[PDB]
DNA sequence: GGGAATATCTTCACATAAAAACTAAACAGAAGCATTCTCAGAAACTTCTTTGTGATGATTGCATTCAACTCACAGAGTTGAACATTCCTTTTGATAGAGCAGTTTTGAAACACTCTTTTTGTA
DNA sequence: ACAAAAAGAGTGTTTCAAAACTGCTCTATCAAAAGGAATGTTCAACTCTGTGAGTTGAATGCAATCATCACAAAGAAGTTTCTGAGAATGCTTCTGTTTAGTTTTTATGTGAAGATATTCCC
């Protein structure tokens, strides 16, 4: 089941997050950044925004996961995900 | 704290790690997840409001967000 | 009566490029062959992307190009994907592994 | 901990791959 | 008004696919990355000039630019491409 | 595999670059 | 009378405002540019050289060599993250051995 | 005939730790140090200026540039800095 | 025994010099036979400083290197240091980093 | 057998400067081609720059050159 | 332990390589002033984000479980560090010596500027 | 048809390239010399494998809920144009401050020496 899903998710290109949750999650982060001047977002950029998210997140997780075979486990550890972002170097891995 | 950052589900942080070709998934995945998604996103959004703010502008435009990325290492194409 | 892309031979524009150069402060003066040569490599580039997107299109059985193709057309040339590292195409996806 | 002649706190890189709570 | 590179793009994509459409997504990445290109290669450029103490880019800048730049084969394919068409535009 | 592009420019795909090739 | 003794800095006003004119950035330069770009410039040098003094005086040195500008480097998260993909010539490693090795 | 920045360097050495001396290696490091980050905010403002259709580089570029090329704390004491020196210099 | 710890003197005072830990000789023996390699015509010289500046970043490369593939060993909850360690480090570097 | 000159005992002191307690038997193989691809990188950009400039010899400044359009400054020798 | 033994510590002297101090001279920055040209500000227009509503059905959440995994470990098998001896390769110091980099000078080509004509994307 | 950008011509300037020259620094050599690499052996110390015990994540199926889509309105914010004021530039003159070259101190690394700290035996 995981492998036809697996299969399904690595031949789609549409976005895997929920617009609506993450234009709440940006805008709260851009308020806590905030001067005291609040910002507008326009729609763009927050698909911009959440298109290099997801990105970034894929790339990270395949680089775990080669962690993980390393380590001989099939199961995905938050060491592992640590460890990447180790390795990845401090602008990279951040 | 009570959402936003759960707003990020565990359906949607497995459908990542699937398209990233992750077989099998732990349970403290999903708050290391959403710690890496939050500190990625702090940093873009810094950047991008200090390029808005510089122009004397009050409207984050996707090209902020794009020198964002820009200055950070990743290019984005698809919003130029 | 001819322009100087139709002089080089070459569908991108010359006088274009020249003018990015000048007004881009990249030095205080700019010869004449530069814009040439740079118009033509952009145009080669340009090229080399295109066929293997067409041919992305053609063998999975689509007339269109879409964001998709130009990801695997580009992660699937070894230099092009050299040359294009660190860039994220929007609607790309990713190239199936294991 | 170590601060400079500005009151800049100098902390030292101890950890940043492992996400806070 | 706005410049872009779409009608070269689509040109070129008529003599390397006659018979192909582009998305207008895909023609935006193409212009993107013209212009990141374009952005490498002359900066690049700007920075030999001034390493060597020039003040002009010339036709040779844009040449090494382009060897630093690409990888192998592009590259070769490139510089190649780029002298044939600065011999054929000076032989007019 | 390999593929010839339209130029004589032989466009071979990624392979693991990271292990040492004698 | 010169500008660096105006704005109270010790870095030179008058050849940073020549560097930015020369340095093809833009086709002018304010005038408070070279200021703030000196004193910031200084505020830098100054932060890296005190934390390289306090790492050679840790080691009974009075002259400030490469490897103590790497010690202070690496061990401000700061200036660790500003020069991070910066290599310094001979200046070693921070002595950091796993916790895993010693017994 | 070598523009160095080593008597700066050396002045500020001497304000910050005023019985330190400094090897020449060292110099030569603080020297390279000093052009990397000129080169990195200077490229930075003149991407901005360009970025929002200016040709000026003034002071309000250096801040920003500053803001995001230094760390955060690292940021606030330069933008400190700078703006107390250009107050200073704009009051003669 | 025969030595207790005599890897741990060894990484304890190598860590705390600074000197380089090639040889300059054969490195620029091995400098000029891929710069040569490099060029089909005549050879180019070589400043002393040029092939010093090329040494040091290559040794920081390799320790920068050394100690991130010693993470993944002991990630595999080894202490030897495997090829494939190299490898994977290489790897999750990227290209750029990891060449 | 200029990669060879790269001798085993240096690549020992290069891993124990890295701080690797045991080192495996190929290691000392992977190291030198990793060595030359490093090298073969940073050379080609060096002698670039060497014959942009009408020069033929190799500078200090070549080689700094080379390795940040690589993306790793180097202090010591501006 | 308890004295033995050494490697690792601190202490002193000196050569010296290296940094600091001094000098002139020379080059660039400051002063002053005329000119230019850029950008702030205001007003009018427009356009795009925010806010709100309603349906809905697609998606998430919750609970179980058990098959599929991780983990510890004991024994089997493999190998790398430690060590003693040889020698060979690197280092260091000349030593040409010459090839090439760096400076200056000059001069022809080439580019910037400007005005005109002309082609090209909307009408 | 018309506005905007680009060729086209011609003039003035400037810059880069070819030349000649000087000295400096790279290469090639050599000669000891010594110290460090190579060699070989051994065994303690490591890796690998297989098993069994213990844990947990995917699968499944329900109800709940909320993301999405559409739509509208408002108005906040961005855009365009225009103007002039002041701020930047360009140019000339003069001096002061930076630098290259001397030349005067002086950390420091070495080396030796004494002991303190670490370590073996039963």
């Amino acid at each position: 089941g995981w492998l036809k899903e697996i299969r399904k998710l690595q031949k789609s290109t549409h976005l895997l997050i929920r617009k609506l949750p993450f234009s709440r999650l940006a805008r709260e982060i851009c308020v806590k950044f905030t001067r005291g001047v609040d910002f507008n977002w326009q729609a763009q950029a927050l698909l911009a925004l959440q298109e290099a998210a997801e990105a970034f997140l894929v790339h990270l997780f395949e680089d775990a996961y080669l962690l993980t075979l390393h380590a001989g486990r099939v199961t995905l550890f938050p060491k592992d995900v640590q460890l990447a972002r180790r390795i990845r170097g401090l602008e990279e891995g951040l | 704290l009570r959402d936003n950052i759960q707003g990020i589900t565990k359906p949607a942080i497995r459908r990542l790690a699937r398209r990233g070709g992750v077989k099998r998934i732990s349970g403290l995945i999903y708050e290391e997840t959403r710690g890496v998604l939050k500190v990625f996103l702090e940093n873009v959004i810094r950047d991008a409001v200090t390029y808005t703010e510089h122009a004397k502008r009050k409207t984050v435009t996707a090209m902020d967000v794009v020198y964002a990325l820009k200055r950070q290492g990743r290019t984005l194409y698809g919003f130029g | 009566a001819k322009s100087r892309s139709s002089r080089a031979g070459l569908q991108f524009p010359v006088g274009r490029v020249h003018r990015l150069l000048r007004k881009g402060n990249y030095a205080e003066r700019v010869g004449a062959g530069a814009p040439v040569y740079l118009a033509a490599v952009l145009e080669y580039l340009t090229a080399e992307i295109l066929e293997l997107a067409g041919n992305a299109a053609r063998d999975n059985k689509k007339t269109r190009i879409i964001p998709r193709h130009l990801q695997l057309a580009i992660r699937n040339d070894e230099e092009l994907n050299k040359l294009l590292g660190r860039v994220t195409i929007a609607q790309g996806g990713v190239l199936p592994n294991i | 901990s170590t601060v400079t002649k500005s009151r800049r706190i100098s902390r030292r890189p101890s950890d940043w791959w492992v996400v806070k709570s | 008004r706005k410049e872009s590179y779409s009608v070269y793009v689509y040109k070129v994509l008529k003599q390397v696919h006659p018979d192909t459409g582009i998305s207008s997504k895909a023609m935006g990445i193409m212009n993107s990355f013209v212009n990141d290109i374009f952005e490498r290669i002359a900066g690049e450029a700007s920075r030999l000039a001034h390493y060597n103490k020039r003040s002009t880019i010339t036709s040779r800048e844009i040449q090494t630019a382009v060897r630093l730049l690409l990888p192998g084969e592009l590259a070769k394919h490139a510089v190649s491409e780029g002298t044939k068409a600065v011999t054929k535009y000076t032989s007019s």
